C-alpha cells in the first residue's frame, strides 16, 4: 500500500528524536567546558546548543503534523471466504493442466 | 477520540521543551551563583543541600528529558502502529477435466 | 519502536548472579538512605516541649522508652554571620560549582549513551520497514477477558467449513522477523514442521508372477 | 486397517494408489534422487484430482451456504457430501472401466452375429 | 409468521462505507435484489360488515403481492454494466427504470400469469418501548394461474380486491448469523403518470429476522437479542430502531 | 513554540409501504 510512505515519514521522525537526544548529549559535556572557563569553542557550545532546539523543534511539528494527518485519515474514509473459495480451483487446475502437456 | 490521543503528545512535546532549560539554568544555579546584587532570587546556601540541588538536577531534569523521550518514541510508534491497524475460465475446463480422467484411468484407444 | 521502549520500561531480564547482585545493592543502598531518613524522624522527639512534639517523638520505639524531653539552646546569631561571612563561606561555594562540575560531566556521559541506546532502537526502526515491506483479525489470550495479553492477525479455511482446529495466529520478534502463530494445527517462525499431503501408488503384476 | 493406518487401494492388477495414516498425511524427512517411473506420473494426476475434489466439496458446502437461511454447519450426512472426494474417484477408477471391459466380453457373448 | 425488524437509513454517502463495513461484520457480500409489490384494497363498491359466522371483529385490510422483476426490465444502462450494486445504485438515485409497471399487471411483451407472493400484515406488537419491531405476516403463494381472467388483476377482482397502489425496491441484501438478513434498499413508487424515488437521497436500512414460532417465547426472545446485539454493535455508527407502529398499518388506513 | 487550543424520515417512508401515504 501506499500509506508505507506516511509510515517512513514517521519512522523517519523517530530518527529526528533521537537525534534531540544525541544533538544536546553533546550540549551537555559542551557546556561542560563551557563554565570550566575555557571558553574555546563558545561558538561551537553556540551552534550544537540551537541544534537540539532545532531537532526538537523539527520532530515536535512533523509528529504533530502526522498526528494532524491521521486525524485528516481518520476523517478520510472475514476476507478468508472470498478469493480462497474460487482460488482452490486456480491452483489445482492449472497444475493440473501442467501435468498434463509442458515445456 | 484522535483528538485525545494527541493532546497527550501535545504535553509530552511541551515537557521535552521544559527541561533542557532547567538543565542549563540550573547548570547555573548548580554552579553556585552567589549574588552581590540583592535582588537575584536563586539560592545555594547549607552544604549538603545546595549541592543536593546538583544530585536532584541530575536524576530530575536528565530523566525527564530522557523520558520526555522515551515517552514520545512511544508516541511515536504509536501512531504508526495505528496506521498498521489498516486462467482456463470456461466449459474449455470440462475438456480439462476429461484429460485427466482418461489419463489416469486405464484402457488405451 | 514503542513496544521495544516498553520493553526497556519492563525491568525485564534473565540474568543469573547478574541480576541477582545488582537487586541486592538496591534493597542495602536504597535501605541505608531510608535508615538515616530516621534519624531524621528522631529530630523530631527532639523537639518535644509541646503534645504535638510528643506525638511526633512516640516515631521511636526508643522515644516510647526514653520519657524526657532533652536539649536547649542559646544564641550564636554571630555564629550564623561566620557561616555566611567566613572567607571558607565563600571558598565552600565553589564546592558548589565543584560537584556541580563532576555532576554535569556525569550528565554529558549518561546523554551520550543515550543515542546509542536509540540505536539498538534503530533495529527496530528497520524491522518495522521489514514489515512495512512485504486477515486483520484481532485477538486476546490468556484469559481474563479484559485487557491481558491482546493482538491481531489472520487464517486460513473461511468460506465453507471442514470444522476442528482451523486458523492462523501472527506476531513480530526482536529479530525483525515475523512469527507464525497458529491457534493450534505450539509456534515456529513461518512454521516449525510441516505435513505436505502427499501420494502414492502401488501396481502388483509380475505377468502375475 | 487396525484403525490406527488406512491405506487406499483396489482389487485389480492389484494395484494401490495414495495414502496417508489414520495418523496423518505426508511428514517430512527423506534422501533426494530422480529416475519417475510409469506410475509415477499417473500418481501425480491422482493428487491433483483426489485435492481438486474436495474444492468442489469445499464448493458445494458454499452453494448451500450462500444461498439458504441456516449456513451449512456439520459436514456431510449419509455421507453422501463426504463421500465425493476419494469415494468417487476410486469408484471411477475401478469400476465403470474394469466392469465395462467385463461387459465387452460379455458382449464378444454377443460377438457372433455379423453386427 | 413473525417479523422482528429494526430500521434506519444512510445518505447515498454513507453507503460505500457502510457496505465495507456490513460486508466485514456479516463476512458475506452484499447481494444484488430487487421487487415490486403491488397494494390491494378491498373493492370500495362492495361493502362488507365486520363480523364473521363466528362472530368476530374483523377489519378490512390491503393485500400486498409481491415479487421479483428481472433487471432486464429495469435497468437503464449497459454501459454502466458490471455487477456491482452500490456504483449502480448512484446510477439509479432520483428517478426511474423504464418501469409503466401497469403492463406487467395484465401480461404483455393468450396468456398465463407469474407467480406471486400474497400477502397481508398485521400492525405492529403493541408495546409500551419494544426492544424490537415485532409484526404478523400471514401468506401465501400463488403458483400459476388457470380461468377465463387468469391475468392477476382479473384474479384480484374476482375476488373483489382493488389495485390501489404500487412500488419498486431495489437493493443489496446480506444475509448473516441465525436468519439475520441486512437489507440496504431504495424505493420507487411506481404510477402511471410517472416514477420517483420514495427513498431519494439515500438508502432505507432494515435488518431483520422472519421467525416461524410466534408461539415459541423463547425463540422470539432469542430473535430479539440478536437484533438488539447488531444495533448495539453499530451503534455509535447507525442506529437501528423501531418504527412507529402506526406508520405500519396496512389497514383501511 | 508558544500558542494555543440525514437521507430522509425513516417513519414515513415506512408509512407510505403500507397505506400508499406518501
Amino acid at each position: 500500500p501506499y500509506i508505507q510512505e506516511r509510515l517512513k515519514s514517521l519512522n523517519d521522525i523517530e530518527t529526528q528524536l533521537c537525534s534531540m537526544l544525541q544533538e544536546a548529549s553533546q550540549v551537555t559535556f559542551i557546556f561542560g567546558e563551557l563554565k570550566r572557563g575555557n571558553e574555546s569553542v563558545k561558538p561551537q557550545f553556540e551552534n550544537h546548543v540551537k541544534q537540539f532546539y532545532e531537532r526538537l523543534d523539527k520532530s515536535t511539528t512533523q509528529l504533530r503534523k502526522e498526528i494532524q494527518l491521521l486525524d485528516e485519515n481518520v476523517g478520510t474514509r472475514a476476507l478468508g471466504q472470498d478469493t480462497e473459495k474460487m482460488e482452490e480451483q486456480l491452483d489445482l487446475l492449472s497444475a493440473i493442466l501442467d501435468p498434463s502437456k509442458s515445456k | 477520540m484522535s483528538n485525545q490521543a494527541l493532546y497527550e503528545k501535545l504535553e509530552q512535546t511541551r515537557t521535552i521543551l521544559s527541561v533542557k532549560l532547567a538543565e542549563l539554568i540550573n547548570m547555573t544555579t548548580i554552579a553556585d551563583r552567589n549574588d552581590d546584587d540583592e535582588g537575584s532570587f536563586a539560592q545555594e546556601n547549607s552544604e549538603l543541600a545546595v549541592a543536593t540541588t546538583s544530585v536532584m538536577m541530575v536524576n530530575n531534569q536528565t530523566m525527564q528529558l530522557i523520558k520526555n523521550v522515551q515517552d514520545l518514541l512511544i508516541l511515536t510508534r504509536s501512531i504508526k502502529e495505528k496506521w498498521l491497524l489498516n486462467f482456463d475460465e470456461k466449459q474449455i475446463e470440462e475438456l480439462l477435466d476429461n484429460c485427466i480422467e482418461t489419463f489416469v484411468a486405464e484402457k488405451t484407444t | 519502536n514503542e513496544n521495544g521502549e516498553t520493553d526497556d520500561n519492563i525491568e525485564t531480564v534473565m540474568t543469573q548472579e547478574q541480576f541477582v547482585k545488582r537487586r541486592r545493592d538496591m534493597l542495602e543502598h536504597i535501605n541505608l538512605a531510608m535508615n538515616e531518613s530516621s534519624l531524621a524522624l528522631e529530630f523530631v522527639s527532639l523537639l518535644l516541649s509541646s503534645v504535638k512534639e510528643s506525638t511526633g517523638m512516640s516515631s521511636m520505639s526508643p522515644f516510647l522508652r526514653k520519657v524526657v524531653k532533652p536539649s536547649s539552646l542559646n544564641s550564636d546569631k554571630i555564629p550564623y554571620v561566620a557561616p555566611t561571612k567566613k572567607e571558607y563561606i565563600e571558598l565552600d561555594i565553589l564546592n558548589k560549582g565543584w560537584k556541580l562540575q563532576s555532576l554535569n560531566e556525569s550528565k554529558d556521559l549518561l546523554r551520550a549513551s543515550f543515542n546509542k541506546l536509540s540505536s539498538i532502537l534503530q533495529n527496530e526502526h528497520d524491522y518495522w520497514n521489514k514489515i512495512m515491506q512485504s486477515v486483520i483479525f484481532k485477538i486476546r489470550d490468556r484469559t481474563s477477558g479484559q485487557k491481558l495479553l491482546a493482538i491481531k492477525y489472520g487464517y486460513e479455511d473461511s468460506g465453507s467449513t471442514y470444522k476442528h482446529d482451523r486458523g492462523i495466529a501472527n506476531i513480530r520478534n526482536n529479530i525483525e522477523s515475523q512469527n507464525l502463530d497458529l491457534i493450534p494445527h505450539g509456534t515456529d517462525f513461518v512454521h516449525s514442521v510441516k505435513k505436505f499431503l502427499r501420494v502414492r501408488i502401488f501396481t502388483k503384476i509380475e505377468s502375475e508372477d | 486397517i487396525e484403525n490406527e493406518n488406512k491405506v487406499i487401494i483396489e482389487l485389480p492388477n492389484e494395484k494401490f494408489e495414495i495414502e496417508l495414516l489414520s495418523l496423518d498425511d505426508d511428514s517430512i524427512v527423506n534422501h533426494e534422487q530422480d529416475l519417475p517411473k510409469i506410475n509415477d506420473k499417473r500418481a501425480n494426476l491422482m493428487l491433483v484430482m483426489l485435492r481438486l475434489l474436495l474444492v468442489v466439496i469445499f464448493k458445494k458446502t458454499l452453494r448451500s451456504r450462500i444461498s439458504s437461511p441456516h449456513g451449512l454447519i456439520n459436514l456431510n450426512v449419509d455421507d453422501d457430501i463426504l463421500i465425493i472426494r476419494p469415494i468417487l474417484g476410486k469408484v471411477r477408477f475401478a469400476n465403470y472401466k474394469l466392469l465395462l471391459k467385463k461387459i465387452i466380453k460379455d458382449y464378444v457373448l454377443d460377438i457372433v452375429p455379423g453386427s | 409468521v413473525q417479523q422482528l425488524s429494526l430500521f434506519g437509513s444512510i445518505g447515498d454517502d454513507g453507503y460505500d462505507l457502510l457496505i465495507s463495513t456490513l460486508t466485514t461484520i456479516s463476512g458475506n457480500p452484499p447481494l444484488l435484489y430487487n421487487s415490486l409489490c403491488t397494494v390491494w384494497k378491498p373493492n370500495p363498491s362492495y361493502d362488507v360488515e365486520n363480523v364473521n359466522s363466528r362472530n368476530q371483529l374483523v377489519e378490512p385490510n390491503r393485500i400486498k403481492l409481491s415479487k421479483e422483476v428481472p433487471f432486464s426490465y429495469l435497468i437503464d444502462e449497459t454501459m454502466m454494466d458490471k455487477p456491482l450494486n452500490f456504483r449502480i445504485l448512484k446510477s439509479f438515485t432520483n428517478d426511474k427504470i423504464p418501469l409503466n409497471y401497469a403492463m406487467t399487471r395484465n401480461i404483455l411483451h393468450n396468456e398465463s400469469c407469474s407467480p406471486w407472493s400474497l400477502q397481508i400484515s398485521d400492525i405492529p406488537a403493541a408495546g409500551n418501548n419494544r426492544s424490537v419491531s415485532m409484526q404478523t405476516i400471514a401468506e401465501t403463494i400463488i403458483l400459476s394461474s388457470a380461468g377465463k381472467n387468469s391475468s392477476v388483476s382479473s384474479l384480484m377482482n374476482g375476488l373483489g380486491y382493488v389495485f390501489e397502489f404500487q412500488y419498486l425496491t431495489i437493493g443489496v441484501k446480506f444475509f448473516m448469523k441465525h436468519g439475520l438478513i441486512l437489507e440496504l434498499q431504495k424505493i420507487w413508487q411506481i404510477e402511471e403518470a410517472g416514477n420517483s424515488q420514495i427513498t431519494s437521497g439515500g438508502f432505507l436500512l432494515k435488518a431483520y429476522i422472519n421467525v416461524s414460532r410466534g408461539t415459541d417465547i423463547d425463540r422470539i426472545n432469542y430473535t430479539e437479542t440478536a437484533l438488539m446485539n447488531l444495533k448495539k454493535e453499530l451503534q455509535g455508527y447507525i442506529e437501528l430502531s423501531v418504527p412507529d407502529r402506526q406508520s405500519m398499518d396496512s389497514r383501511v388506513a | 513554540k508558544h500558542d494555543f487550543k440525514k437521507p430522509f424520515n425513516v417513519d414515513d417512508v415506512l408509512k407510505f409501504t403500507f397505506t400508499g401515504e406518501k
